[PDB]
């Protein structure tokens, strides 16, 4: 069925530019338009433009003039938003959308930072039913995402959101399970951390 | 720029009995094409946006038979028959009749339902954290009723409230209830200059506070 395809997030520093991709597929690419929309954490929708790929209409909100500019590449269904000179103020959620269907979209992060990969730690308990966990430990930027057993285990999960503490961010993710099941059966943690294209895979031991 | 005001801000309903949520324009949304661009939308926790609903009525497929729109000029509603715990999440309308597009700022939508304790639980600081000279305590106090909540950390029975980051949910969205993480971050050498560690928990399902601990 119908998707867009954008990345997960994206780290630069401040003047720099960049170019944030949307590719798009299971529809004729060149039929809808393709929007852009901006979410600031915590805080709400902004519409940027957008754009008819057929024959490169167009439109901006004019807030975002100059600094933002869409295109597309109908050879690979691909559109583009770039953006310049970038400041703390353009640190947010970026949304691509076309009628009825949105994206992913890309967190951006604007800072002069190293990206820091997360340290992850399991959580057993000490000694019916239980809970285990995952703590993300010292990373940036966000996000991260945790799935327990490549997402097989869904049911009973707690993903909290990230706390930010001396310039790094933490969270932490829960999971209840049978005593049955483990430590019987494998439990792993799986943690992605998109911005360092870095992935951490914690089995569960028992302590 | 036109203006769009969403109300109430949050609403909190009874399961089963019906919800309303009111959305306002600071300019009729009547197209010269004799159209009306207004659209629904939700946002679950997490989640990217989802339409509900488009030309002020017309529901998405995909979407449950419960939502309804109406409305016109620059007044609409969005009703749903009856709410779930699938429903939860942040709803928006949005306006596309005039360029450029602009959003509400959001309506929280929320489900009572009967009280239920957390169920605690404390993790003491992993081994692998250990030798890289940190020392992070957890505590995880799950599936309670009603939101309001609070914790309190004591080593070898004092009370300890710096190097405390604590996290909360947002309605599950299976059984509407709420869940919390905190956590206690020590270095290594006074973690274990102590002994006791104590996670514990203030809500209405109890009368004293419900305690979880270990020992090293």
């Amino acid at each position: 069925q119908v998707q867009l395809l954008e990345s997960g997030a994206e780290l630069v520093k401040p003047g720099a530019p960049v170019r944030l991709s949307c590719k798009a597929s299971g529809y004729t690419f060149t039929n809808y338009w393709m929007n852009w929309v901006k979410q600031r954490p915590g805080r709400g929708l902004e519409w940027i433009g957008r754009i008819d790929p057929s024959d490169s209409e167009t439109h901006y909100n004019q807030n975002f003039k100059d600094k933002a500019t869409l295109t597309v590449d109908k050879s690979s269904s691909t559109a583009y938003i770039q953006l310049s000179s970038l400041t703390s103020e353009d640190s947010a959620v970026y949304y691509c959308a076309r009628s009825g269907y949105w994206g992913q979209g890309t967190t951006l992060t604007v800072s002069s930072a190293k990206t820091t990969p997360p340290s992850v730690y399991p959580l057993a308990p000490g000694s019916s039913m239980v809970t285990l966990g995952c703590l993300v430990k010292g990373y940036f930027p966000e996000p991260v995402t945790v799935t327990w057993n490549s997402g097989s285990l869904s049911s009973g999960v707690h993903t909290f959101p990230a706390v930010l503490q001396s310039d790094l961010y933490t969270l932490s993710s829960s999971v209840t399970v049978p005593s049955s099941t483990w430590p019987s059966e494998t439990v792993t943690c799986n943690v992605a951390h998109p911005a360092s294209s870095t992935k951490v895979d914690k089995k569960i031991v028992p302590r | 720029e036109l203006e769009m005001t969403q109300s109430p801000l949050t609403l909190s309903v009874t399961t089963g009995q019906p919800a309303s949520i009111s959305c306002k324009s600071s300019q009729s949304l009547l197209d010269s094409d004799g159209k009306t661009y207004l659209n629904w939308l939700l946002q679950r926790p997490g989640q990217s946006p989802k339409r509900l609903i488009y030309l002020v009525s017309k529901v998405d497929s995909g979407v449950p038979d419960r939502f309804t729109g109406s409305g016109s000029g620059t007044d609409f509603t969005l009703k749903i028959s009856r709410v779930e715990a699938e429903d939860l999440g942040v709803y928006y309308c949005w306006q596309g009749t005039h360029s450029p597009l602009t959003f509400g700022a959001g309506t929280k939508l929320e489900l009572k339902r009967a009280d239920a304790a957390p169920t605690v639980s404390i993790f003491p600081p992993s081994s692998e954290q250990l030798t890289s000279g940190g020392a992070s305590v957890v505590c995880f106090l799950n599936n309670f009723y009603p939101k309001d909540i609070n914790v309190k950390w004591k080593i070898d029975g004092s009370e300890r409230q710096n190097g405390v980051l604590n996290s909360w949910t947002d309605q599950d969205s299976k059984d509407s209830t709420y869940s919390m993480s905190s956590t206690l971050t020590l270095t290594k050498d006074e973690y274990e200059r102590h002994n006791s560690y104590t996670c514990e928990a203030t809500h209405k399902t109890s009368t004293s506070p419900i305690v979880k601990s270990f020992n090293r």
